[PDB]
């Protein structure tokens, strides 16, 4: 008997990564972008995309030769073998989805409360935060597959709303409000925000952890990554220009929960405000459905077992059911211990260390996968610099959030050495070799 | 727990005939969502491990001959051999692969039917080196006969001996569809040496009177 | 390509335990279930239990919940079944068998690849080599039937080969029978009269358990 997985086409994989990227930036941290970057936000999204494309250079080179549902972990193991670092990075990869759920949790509430006229409490937000995570945990048992089939349709609808937001957003604008502020008292904020908005291009995760469930992976994994980054880059900027141009920046800081919902009111009314708020929840729900069922489930099973099943359903929690509750538990927890700006900082920090190890892997395997050494040196220094800029900012901005970021990297390394002593779990070439 | 019942326990079919093997389950093996029947068929040849033939009631396993067709639904299932070939003699088992305590049917034993054949009978005196050790075995081979029902009568100097007699049948031959049997009479050296004529008699429905082979100890 | 390696036979004293091994190759060991199956001589098949070699999750047949324990070695792709407190009722052939595992789904699968099986004898009897006795006619015909008597050995089994294995077209192997804790089997061979005794005819009898190999030439 030979089983076969249901496999994704190029555009299915693109829609998947685009949906996750959009849900994490357009409807999640756009209100954070107003407070820090301000009018430099459209320039921020470009600069953020630059780092991503540098990361993509290593991913697309490694993903062209190495096929695995392990993703980065596969590449990393091929370079540095099995050890405590490889295992920490696997748990770190799982944690990247965990904290992502916290970011999607906050975003969902930001657009939901103003829709039904509810005050912005620490408690009234928290009710939605626990609730929405509980809804997607319960979805595992009846609806996870059905929502996953709708994801492609939802992404398009969410895109079409944004596609009308630009075409009809470039009408009653303030071209004197979109002019890039060149004064270094607000320029450094653009570069500091680009360290946070690195997460805006988190498409690497969902794609690489589904690489064995994608048609012609050696070809379509690189392409999906490359196409995904270039699409959202145009979407971010085109919406960023419109949002700043139609609304005063001080009104955007106080509407940090819903940045675009209030932005639609002046030039589309409450009917246009209704269309944004509805299409927001749908976009964040489908992004989370993708993160839990396709990413978190895969990341957890690999971190726990040391390998992955050859044949599994992507759109359910296919193995180790306790992992679903644990992932959901920390998903709510992070959305409580930290704020909208707090969650985003951690998420971006986790990803950068994964990418840094991906770049380091590309360096080591450059004989096998190919590439230009001097570009493989360049992006490494860039990402590290951006990673340091995020730590530098957080230390001089938020004490409470700064230590939360530091604790993560230690707590992951502690858990690894402990877990490796208890279970003796090893990682092997099983991840990418066959048969 | 699902109980699997196969009918009959055994059947005989001749080369070229259509064989229909039946298997019933205690519970429906149909999953109404994603609508498949969780029934498998296996073939087990003598001495060998079982071989998967059909799974999910109707799909043949890779490498399995066209002759084998699984069908049926819910609680009733069939394995059809469109035209049996001599080498198809074996034990066929059904198995539900529905719910965790997996269970098999008691099997259906398939023997190949052929034209009746008389045994070739050979008799062998105690080894000229078994007895310098105190033991004496007299052996008759009844070779290449059909059907398998056969009686062996041992005679010591004209009269019947019943104890010390062991009969052992071969598995049906996969080419010519015949059976073979060995009859071994065991005595002590002293008991063997006291007597002269040792006869075995083969009674097979292929003859009204028995096939007789014999030797005298005081001859060769 | 895909195969499961089980040792041939095992002799163990009553009340003791035995650990049976199933080495897997040709596929990724952790991606499939490993099942174990029990078969008594001349009877059906019982599913003992399943192990998921990725996390060592186990599920047992109720009737084996104290007798059998399933473990794996991931690093060496080997599955083990521990059998405890062995009685004569545990004397059987034990198969390991692979089963597909499609994780987040409603499909269960049968066993697509099996090991050859390990036949476990539970007995206090000591391992003893066979006595090999020739079977030649003791007084003629178109062709001539010869034999080889293999007597008083433990445990099962032996292998009999004629003329280093080159003769097999007309060879009958008779299943072993048990007298007084000792096994006896018989092997027959039919050859044209112009070959024997003009040429050499020999039965090699190998008894693995006691590391025995005995050749015997056949003399008129």
């Amino acid at each position: 008997m030979e089983l076969k997985n249901k496999k994704l086409s190029l555009w299915e994989a693109v829609s998947m990564a685009v949906g996750v990227m959009i849900g994490a930036s357009i409807f999640s941290i756009f209100g954070v972008g107003a407070k820090i970057a301000g009018r430099n936000l459209p320039e921020t999204f470009i600069l953020s995309g630059i780092y991503a494309l540098l990361v993509a250079y290593s991913y697309t080179k490694l993903g062209a030769k190495i096929v695995s549902n392990a993703g980065p972990i596969a590449f990393i193991h091929k370079a540095i073998g099995d050890n405590i670092i490889t295992g920490a990075l696997s748990i770190l990869l799982w944690m990247s989805y965990v904290i992502s759920i916290a970011l999607f949790a906050k975003g969902f509430a930001g657009y939901f409360l103003p829709l039904i006229n509810a005050p912005i409490n620490t408690f009234n937000i928290a009710i939605t935060e626990i609730g929405i995570v509980a809804f997607f945990t319960a979805l595992n048992f009846f609806g996870s597959k059905a929502v996953g089939r709708a994801e492609f349709f939802i992404v398009l609808v969410a895109l079409l709303i944004l596609g009308l937001f630009i075409f009809a957003g470039l009408i009653t604008i303030h071209p004197s409000y979109v002019i890039p502020d060149l004064a270094p008292s607000a320029v450094s904020g653009m570069i500091f925000a680009s360290a946070i908005f690195f997460l805006s291009y988190m498409g690497f995760g969902v794609i690489t952890n589904a690489s064995e469930h994608i048609e012609n992976p050696k070809k379509n994994v690189p392409r999906a990554i490359f196409i995904s980054i270039l699409i959202v880059m145009f979407v971010y900027v085109g919406v960023a220009i419109s949002a700043i141009g139609n609304l005063p920046i001080d009104e955007l800081i106080k509407a940090s929960e819903n940045a675009l919902a209030v932005a639609a009111k002046p030039f589309l009314g409450n009917l246009g405000f209704l269309l944004i708020s509805i299409g927001a929840l749908f976009s964040i729900s489908s992004a989370m459905n993708a993160t839990i069922y396709g990413g978190a489930n895969v990341a957890y099973s690999l971190a726990k077992d040391g390998e992955l099943p050859e044949f599994f359903e992507r759109k359910v929690w296919f193995k180790s059911t306790e992992g679903l509750y644990i992932t959901s538990a920390l998903g709510v927890l992070f959305a409580l211990l930290f704020n909208m700006e707090g969650v985003a900082s951690i998420t971006s920090a986790v990803f950068m260390v994964i990418y840094l190890f991906v770049i380091l892997s590309h360096y080591i395997l450059i004989d096998e996968v190919g590439g230009r050494k001097e570009i493989v040196i360049f992006s490494f220094i860039v990402v590290l610099g951006v990673f340091l800029l995020l730590l530098y900012y957080q230390w001089i901005t938020n004490r409470f959030v700064f230590y939360g970021i530091i604790a993560t990297f230690i707590g992951v390394l502690i858990f690894e050495i402990i877990y490796r002593k208890v279970t003796k779990r090893t990682f092997s070439n099983n991840m990418y070799v066959k048969s | 727990d699902i109980v699997m019942t196969q009918s009959p326990s055994s059947l005989a079919m001749s080369v070229g005939q259509k064989v229909t093997l039946s298997c019933k389950s205690s519970q429906s093996l149909l999953n109404t969502s994603n609508q498949k029947n969780y029934l498998a068929w296996y073939q087990q040849k003598p001495g060998q491990s079982p071989k998967l033939l059909v799974y999910f009631a109707s799909t043949r396993e890779s490498g399995v001959p066209d002759r084998f067709i699984g069908s049926g639904s819910g609680t009733d299932f069939t394995l059809t051999i469109s035209s049996v070939q001599a080498e198809d003699l074996s034990d066929f088992f059904c198995q539900q692969h529905y719910s965790t305590p997996y269970t098999f049917g008691g099997g259906t034993k398939l023997e190949i039917k052929r034209a009746d054949a008389a045994p070739t009978v050979s008799i062998f005196p105690p080894s000229s080196e078994q007895l310098t050790s105190g033991g004496a075995s007299v052996v008759c081979f009844l070779n290449n006969f059909y059907p398998k029902d056969i009686n062996v009568k041992w005679k010591i100097d004209g009269s019947e001996r019943q104890n010390g007699v062991l009969n052992s049948w071969t598995d049906q031959d996969s080419k010519d569809s015949t059976y073979s049997m060995s009859s071994t009479l065991t005595l002590t050296k002293d008991e063997y040496e006291r007597h002269n004529s040792y006869t075995c008699e083969a009674t097979h429905k292929t003859s009204t009177s028995p096939i007789v082979k014999s030797f005298n100890r005081n001859e060769c | 390509q895909v195969q499961l390696l089980q040792p041939g036979a095992e002799l163990v004293k009553p009340g003791a335990s035995v650990k049976l091994s199933c080495k897997a190759s040709g596929y990724t060991f952790t991606s499939y279930w490993m099942y174990w199956v029990k078969q008594r001589p001349g009877q059906g098949l019982e599913w003992i239990g399943e192990i998921d070699p990725s996390d060592s999750y186990t599920n047992y047949n109720q009737n084996f919940k104290g007798k059998a324990t399933l473990t794996v070695d991931k690093s060496s792709s080997t599955a083990f079944m521990q059998l405890s407190s062995l009685t004569s009722q545990d004397s059987a052939v034990y198969f390991c068998a692979r089963s597909p595992h499609y994780y987040g789904t409603t499909y269960n699968y049968p066993m697509d690849y099996w090991g050859q099986g390990t036949s476990v004898t539970v007995s206090s009897a000591k391992t003893t080599p066979p006595s090999v006795y020739p079977l030649a006619p003791g007084c003629t015909g178109s062709s001539v039937t010869l034999g080889c008597l293999v007597k008083g050995y433990f445990p099962e089994s032996v292998t009999v080969t004629w003329n280093s294995g080159s003769l097999s077209s007309s060879v009958h192997t008779f299943p072993a029978l048990l007298q007084s804790g000792l096994y006896t089997m018989s092997s027959s061979v039919t050859v044209p009269s112009s070959t024997w005794p003009s040429q050499t005819v020999t039965c090699s009898v190998a008894h693995p358990a006691s590391s025995t190999t005995v050749d015997k030439k056949l003399e008129p």
